[PDB]
């Protein structure tokens, strides 16, 4: 029976889409809170859960990756730092911004990635790709007006500006992580999961130390973050978030193996709309002319670019 | 540190009126639902009222409909809970709980989605 499901096409895409939604909803649940401040601690727990999960699977012979080598970690530390900066600014941006606004704002990353490659990696941008970049700038502008239509005090606007600062920094940190990691993967030759294994190995020590220096580790503050009554729910949300990162990685390699890479690029772009709607259903998000049309213009822009890369790779 | 602080509790004769507040020592109540619970001396926590900050939609408990009035002043990030015609049974510690999840997944009367809580204030009615 397991063989029948293994080769299925529809199942491979359903598992990936549900694991992507699971990651966003649980991450947003813990992050939002009201008194949550320990962002570094949360990221450290998610990384520890990832290392324990893959360590469990490899023991049972469901996933194969390399064996840690000290000489192989000194050449991967720079990418560990770039991962720390990317995830942290992603938690801050998601903490202050809604899930829909965050998702479309994340499309600004591929503008920096695509134009990052032309300067150094010798790539090019076709007319379809350029037409997309304009639509994702338009979606960004509309969404900014969507949030700004509900702020009427000195506060509730400085919160927006903090959300945009952490979002813009995360855009430049995600572009840097993708480009640099691409440059170094030629040197290291990691293939399927060892890239995730080292990422979540070095990320753990860095996050733990950064939590000690930056976050407030006191008796009072810890009580605010994790009230005794709501400990069980918060802990279960953190565990599901960490194990959802492994679930998406295993279901992504699963999707590519069955339905090729052509369908996986379109599945990632199409899945953005379910991720955005999950914010409206699960959390209180503003609904109006600007915000609703921002989801569909930012969705159309992502779809057009995905078709643009599909055309470029064809020839 | 972000904490919710209540004020206005005290002792009031039966049939009187009172007002309680729930301020914030940090971020704003935008995109949150604020609820008011009560813990009688020897019973469990009970829902009293709730309000959605942005859309100002209020959900009221069964036994406090037509007596209480939860309202929100957007100019100071404070949530009020007027109490009228208090019966002696209202004696309890009133807590304020912030929340982010939506009412679709869990009802407004369920405590688990409430991820923050204030210390609370003793309200006594004789
Ligand atoms: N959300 C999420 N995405 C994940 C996760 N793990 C991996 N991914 C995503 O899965 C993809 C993995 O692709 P890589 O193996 O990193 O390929 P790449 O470096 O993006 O490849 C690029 O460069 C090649 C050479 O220039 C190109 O051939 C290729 O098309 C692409 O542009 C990336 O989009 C990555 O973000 C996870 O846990 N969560």
């Amino acid at each position: 029976l397991a063989t029948r499901i293994s080769n299925s096409g529809p199942i491979s895409i359903a598992a990936y889409c549900l694991s992507s939604i699971l990651m966003t909803v649980t991450n947003k649940y813990v992050l939002s809170g009201f008194s949550f401040n320990l962002n570094f601690f949360l990221l450290a727990v998610q990384s520890i859960v990832c290392i324990v999960t893959i360590g469990s699977l490899k023991s049972l012979n469901i996933i194969t990756y390399r064996q840690f080598n000290k000489d192989e970690a000194k050449k991967w530390s720079p990418i560990a730092f770039l991962l720390v900066a990317m995830i942290y600014t992603s938690s801050k941006a998601l903490q202050y911004l809604s899930i829909p606004v965050y998702t479309i704002f994340k499309n600004l990353t591929i503008i920096l990635i695509a134009y990052g490659e032309v300067i150094w990696f010798g790539g090019k941008v076709t007319t379809m790709a350029l037409s997309s970049f304009l639509l994702m700038v338009l979606s960004s502008v509309i969404a900014y007006y969507g949030d700004n239509a509900a702020v009427k005090s000195h506060d509730d606007a400085f919160a927006l500006y903090l959300g945009y600062f952490w979002m813009l920094t995360n855009c430049f940190a995600s572009a840097a992580f993708v480009l640099i990691m691409r440059k170094r993967i030629k040197l290291t030759n990691f293939k399927d999961f060892d890239t995730m294994y080292y990422n979540n190995l070095l990320s753990i020590p860095i996050l733990l130390i950064c939590s000690f220096i930056f976050e407030d580790w006191s008796s009072a503050n810890v009580s605010l973050n994790f009230p005794a009554d709501n400990r069980v729910t918060t802990i279960t949300a953190m565990i599901l978030s960490g194990a959802s990162s492994v679930g998406i990685s295993y279901c992504s390699a699963w999707c590519v193996r069955v339905t090729s890479s052509t369908t996986y690029s379109m599945v990632g772009a199409l899945n953005k709309l379910p991720i955005a709607l999950s914010g409206l259903i699960f959390f209180e998000a503003a609904v109006n002319f600007w915000s609703v049309s921002s989801i569909f213009v930012g969705f159309g822009a992502g779809l057009v670019y995905a078709v643009a890369k599909q055309k470029q790779q064809k020839e | 540190q972000v904490q919710l602080v209540e004020s206005g509790g005290g002792l009031v004769q039966a049939g009187g009126s009172l007002r309680l507040s729930c301020a914030a020592s940090g971020r704003t109540f935008r995109s949150y639902t604020l609820g008011w619970f009560r813990q009688a001396p020897g019973k469990e926590r009970e829902f009293v009222a709730a309000i959605k900050w942005s859309t100002d939609t209020t959900y009221y408990a069964d036994s406090v409909k037509g007596r209480f009035t939860i309202s929100g002043d957007n100019a100071k990030n404070t949530v009020y809970l007027q109490m009228n015609s208090l019966k002696p049974e209202d004696t309890a510690v009133y807590f304020c709980a912030a929340r982010s999840l939506s009412t679709v997944i869990a009802g407004p009367e369920i405590p688990w989605p409430y991820n923050s809580w204030g210390q609370g204030t003793q309200v006594t009615v004789s």
